[PDB]
């Protein structure tokens, strides 16, 4: 078997960007990405 | 291992960060200025790692 994953590199900024996202109930998880 | 900011030692103790966008050098947490919640965001969700500011710029 053979699989392929995506994983998502955050600089500081982003992540710290992405808690406060999650903190504002503006997303469920710091890799809900949208439009 | 060295902190890549501080150089002193990122010991068991302290909040670690290991860069995975390609240096893989270690960090205190608090040296990459990542909030605590961030953080423990960061490192319970799989699909998602850090990288230090040199390897992302
Ligand atoms: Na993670
Ligand atoms: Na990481
Ligand atoms: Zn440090
Ligand atoms: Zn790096």
């Amino acid at each position: 078997a053979m699989a392929a994953k995506v994983v998502y590199v955050f600089s500081t900024e982003m992540a710290n960007k992405a808690a406060e996202a999650v903190l504002k109930g503006q997303v469920e998880t710091i890799v809900s990405f949208h439009i | 291992y060295p902190c890549g900011i501080c150089t002193n030692e990122v010991n068991d103790d302290q909040d670690a960060i290991l860069c995975e966008a390609s240096c893989q050098k270690w960090f205190h947490r608090i040296c990459t200025g990542m909030t605590e919640t961030a953080y423990g965001l960061l490192t319970a969700e799989a699909s998602a790692v850090w990288g230090c500011d040199t390897c992302m710029a």
